[PDB]
RNA sequence: GUCUACGGCCAUACCACCCUGAACGCGCCCGAUCUCGUCUGAUCUCGGAAGCUAAGCAGGGUCGGGCCUGGUUAGUACUUGGAUGGGAGACCGCCUGGGAAUACCGGGUGCUGUAGGCUU
RNA sequence: GGGGAGUUUGACUGGGGCGGUACACCUGUCAAACGGUAACGCAGGUGUCCUAAGGCGAGCUCAGGGAGGACAGAAACCUCCCGUGGAGCAGAAGGGCAAAAGCUCGCUUGAUCUUGAUUUUCAGUACGAAUACAGACCGUGAAAGCGGGGCCUCACGAUCCUUCUGACCUUUUGGGUUUUAAGCAGGAGGUGUCAGAAAAGUUACCACAGGGAUAACUGGCUUGUGGCGGCCAAGCGUUCAUAGCGACGUCGCUUUUUGAUCCUUCGAUGUCGGCUCUUCCUAUCAUUGUGAAGCAGAAUUCACCAAGCGUUGGAUUGUUC
RNA sequence: AGCCGGGCGUGGAAUGCGAGUGCCUAGUGGGCCACUUUUGGUAAGCAGAACUGGCGCUGCGGGAUGAACCGAACGCCGGGU
RNA sequence: UAGUAGCUGGUUCCCUCCAAAGUUUCCCUCAGGAUAGCUGGCGCUCUCGCCCGCAGUUUUAUCCGGUAAAGCGAAU
RNA sequence: CUAACACGUGCGCGAGUCGGGGGCUCGCACGAAAGCCGCCGUGGCGCAAUGAAGGUGAAGGCCGGCG
């Protein structure tokens, strides 16, 4: 119900929200893996550009 | 028994600031001593507004104090306030000014100091002028938040110019049956 | 009630008062391309039945009927929608009645 | 519950005074009203054009607009527990000049002239009206009657 | 003393009957070509000046009606506030303040503004 | 197309239901001399009507009564006099109105276009209704003026959708033309449960969450109704108001009748009778002791102290009766 | 009517008292009783209103007892009334 | 699926200060909500140690009313 | 407890502010932390509103030159 006063809300947590939440704990471990993996080509290609 | 209401017996002014930093308290302790040891009222005025909150100091902008300091008859006094100067990019022409304010922005320090005024801190100002005289008391617009457009007589009454909370501003938002008279009415 | 059929009123083509010939203003058949109708055959298509609701509790038994007014004036020639109160019986200039003659 | 109509309650507010019908002196509308003066509200059945609410019947207000025919004025009205000074357009039938500020208009004439005499003079005047002090001692003089005997008569019944 | 035109307050000015009106005025009054309108020049409109205060109108009168203003009714009726007052109740008394209205008995019977006359 | 599915089956409310609408409005009263103020309080009204019954201007005065005039009369039409409204103004009521707001004529369409402000219910929000203006086009009158509906107080309706009207109007999405469609502004078509759902029943086969906010027992307050008792004394009693009664009145008592209410109890106080058994009351049927009779005796009445002791056996009916 | 400029302080009744203003906001939206006024009802510890004060939210002295009556409202103690 | 419940029941330490409402309007609203009202908290702008204002009060002026009473030799 | 919003408070910077995503730092007890990026501010919020839309889009006041 209303209060006195405020903004008009519309919540978008009416479905089964909750069995489907990514959560990011996992965020620097994939850094390093991505970093590891870029040096490790970059070592692979042994004079060529790192970029590409 | 007495005849009497205790509503508001306790009265709600500040006595000391909410914040906890040491500087500010020094700067409290010392015109704590000053307005109780002083009779001149420019320090409890000066006190008090230490005790105030970040809303009740708003910041005062370079134009402002220019503007309030170029009025007649107060020429070379110390332009005196409580909350932070900032500066103002949309004027060129700064003269010298005799500012203390408790912080000042980066480039209106280096404006001031470039144009050849000099900036003052709330202690010097007590060693320069104890009783403060030949200061100016200036203080940044209160009502100036944005918050102000909110309050006050509500929206959707007659001869109200009051800001809704609305979540996104367009043409579906809030604009047809009580903002229209071809929908309904028109307040 | 009884309204003759010529008013002199104003125009808002015009700009001043002219003559206006005046008839009783009856709705227009609905299009079958208007929005609101395209869009409730979509909705009525299919399955789940009767979606909008259908109004039976009628009360009123008559209606505000309107004039239609058109400028007598041929180059103008607009036209206004003209609405006074309810009535049960109404006609159009009609046997412009008469004081103090036989019951 | 009751009815909101406008005018309920008012056969005896609005009505005329008895052996006062009929056409309303012209006196009324001859009478000049300017922005500002104090002014009392009667309703008079009599016009039905412009005729104020009932519930501003005997208040006294403020005009703040001449019209044609009509005067706007601010007057106070007790809503609940808070007073709203609003204003209304009477017709000017039902309107009459306040004399209860004619009254200390010309006491305000009257002290002012009294003090700008004596001013020279140097002697002291009293301006605030004072309450009505307590009576001070005097002397009944008896012409040598004396007062005659006051007794309770005998209760005997009438009906 | 007073009248006419326009009024203000709207009976102290109205209503009924009776008496008196110098001068001006207001009227009644005499006619229907024109203006105008009617069944009817009765009304209205128009053109006049033989006669008259008869009437209107003005002033006055009535142990007049009414109206206006006082006394009486009356500190009665009613009523703010108070009591661990009375009474089975209905109601009543007291303390503190305010305080009416008929019947009945007196007095009065238009004041006045602007402009213009008459009383040479 | 109840074979089957989903769903609904208003509110108020001296329990609910039936009844009614007190559910949206208006008049008088209640209402306690500002305003506001309740009940299924009282008396009533509304969902319309009006090309004039709107707007001006002009001229007249109504209801009723008296006196007269061929048919003519109680009432047909004409004349005079009186006539403060006792008539009329569409409707309920109240207010208001006399060279008018009434009656009769003349001319008209201010019942028209448009932006704001204000009042009424009010939260001081809408709708509805209303009030002063202002800007154009007009009507009427010689004119001053008056008029943007009805003398005032009531006669009415959001969003979404549809329909009509308006502009050399905007968009119709890569550009252009034309249909179409969508916009902007103003009306209409509703929601009367009238601030506005699209809606039939039954359950004694029933279920759940609750409710003593609410019924069906008792018990409380009340005592109309029931029952019982007084005072007055018209009359009855052959004569005689009061041996015995007692009209027309009027004052009470009781809670063994019924009502009225809804205070306790709905996480339950086992809801008719009969059988059995004890105790209590007296408003006494009998017995003990008395007083009065229209008490000769017998029998029988009325009254007093008085509840010690008795107040049965059966047919019919579940019965209390 | 609005503007400017100028002159007037015996601050023009009594009494009392600091005042104004802005945000955010919980609980509540079953009430009951009493003097007086008052509607329905035969009436009711009934039903319905107006004003004020209470109870609810409140203990204390008195009415033996008691939600509302009379007195009086409350920190822990001594004395007095 | 820990389905929903405007409906019952429960809802855990101390002291200090302030302190209510059962009323208005709308709602298929009447055991509930929204909105005013009543509350608390947070402040802020000034003030006195000549003067400003305000008031559940009085006084002096000035208006407003149709109840109590009274009246029917006044209207209905 | 999470998300959103409102308001009040404390801190930093301030017409700006914010690396939250990514990357560079010999990856790694703590460390999945911390530091840095500035030609990684893309971007968000703010700095401009109004209109349905086409669109438009935020002072002016005095003297000399033909009251
Ligand atoms: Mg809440
Ligand atoms: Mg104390
Ligand atoms: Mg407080
Ligand atoms: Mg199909
Ligand atoms: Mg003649
Ligand atoms: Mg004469
Ligand atoms: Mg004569
Ligand atoms: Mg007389
Ligand atoms: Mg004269
Ligand atoms: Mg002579
Ligand atoms: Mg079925
Ligand atoms: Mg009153
Ligand atoms: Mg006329
Ligand atoms: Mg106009
Ligand atoms: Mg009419
Ligand atoms: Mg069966
Ligand atoms: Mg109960
Ligand atoms: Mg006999
Ligand atoms: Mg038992
Ligand atoms: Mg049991
Ligand atoms: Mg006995
Ligand atoms: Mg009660
Ligand atoms: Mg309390
Ligand atoms: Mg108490
Ligand atoms: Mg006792
Ligand atoms: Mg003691
Ligand atoms: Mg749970
Ligand atoms: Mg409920
Ligand atoms: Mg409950
Ligand atoms: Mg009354
Ligand atoms: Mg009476
Ligand atoms: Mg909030
Ligand atoms: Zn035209």
């Amino acid at each position: 119900a209303p209060s006195r006063n405020g903004m008009i809300l519309k919540p978008h947590f009416h479905k089964d929200w909750q069995r489907r939440v990514a959560t990011w704990f996992n965020q620097p471990a994939r850094k390093i893996r991505r970093r590891k993996a870029r040096q490790a080509r970059a070592r692979r290609i042994a004079p060529r550009p790192a970029a590409g | 028994g007495v005849d009497i209401r205790h509503n508001k017996d306790r009265k709600v002014r500040r006595k000391e600031p909410k914040s906890q930093d040491i500087y500010l308290r020094l700067l409290v302790k010392l015109y704590r001593f000053l307005a109780r040891r002083t009779n001149s009222t420019f320090n409890q005025v000066v006190l008090k507004r230490l005790f105030m909150s970040r809303t009740n100091r708003p910041p005062l902008s370079l134009s402002r104090m220019i503007r309030k300091m170029k009025l007649p008859g107060r020429e070379n006094k110390t332009a005196v306030v409580v909350g932070t100067v900032t500066d103002d990019v949309r004027v060129q022409e700064v003269p010298k000014l005799k500012v203390c304010a408790l912080r000042v922005t980066s480039r209106a320090r280096s404006r001031i100091l470039k144009a050849g005024g000099k900036i003052l801190t709330f202690d010097q100002l007590a060693l320069d002028s104890p009783k403060g005289r030949g200061t100016v008391l200036l203080s940044g617009p209160r009502k100036g938040r944005e918050v102000y457009r909110h309050f006050g007589k509500a929206p959707g009454t007659p001869h109200s110019h009051t800001k809704p909370y609305v979540r996104s501003k367009g043409r579906k938002f809030e604009r047809a049956r009580g903002r229209r008279a071809s929908r309904g009415y028109k307040n | 009630v009884n309204v003759p059929k010529t008013r002199r009123t104003f125009c808002k083509k015009c700009g001043k008062h002219q003559p206006h010939k005046v008839t009783q203003y009856k709705k227009g058949k609905d299009s079958l391309y208007a929005q609101g109708k395209r869009r409730y055959d979509r909705k009525q298509s299919g399955y789940g039945g009767q979606t909008k609701p259908i109004f039976r509790k009628k009360a009123k038994t008559t209606k505000k009927i309107v004039l239609r007014l058109e400028c007598v004036e041929p180059n103008c020639r607009s036209k206004r929608m003209l609405a006074i109160k309810r009535c049960k019986h109404f006609e159009l200039g009609g046997d412009k009645k008469r004081k103090g003659q036989v019951i | 519950t009751n009815t909101k109509g406008k005018r309920r309650g008012t056969r005896y507010m609005f009505s005329r005074p008895f052996r006062k019908h009929g056409v309303v002196p012209l006196a009324t509308y001859m009478r000049i009203y300017k922005k500002g003066d104090i002014v009392d509200i009667k309703g008079m059945g009599t016009v039905q054009k412009g005729m104020p609410h009932k519930c501003y019947h005997g208040k006294t207000g403020r005009v703040y607009n001449v019209t044609q025919h009509a005067v706007g004025i601010v007057v106070n009205k007790q809503v609940k527990g808070k007073i709203l000074a609003k204003r209304i357009n009477v017709r000017i039938e039902h309107i009459k000049h306040s004399k209860s500020r004619d009254s200390f208009l010309k006491r305000v004439k009257e002290n002012d002239q009294k003090k700008k005499e004596a001013k020279e003079k140097g002697t002291w005047v009293q301006l605030k009206r004072q309450p009505a002090p307590p009576r001070e001692a005097h002397f009944v003089r008896t012409n040598g009657k004396e007062p005659e005997l006051l007794e309770p008569i005998p209760y005997e019944f009438m009906a």
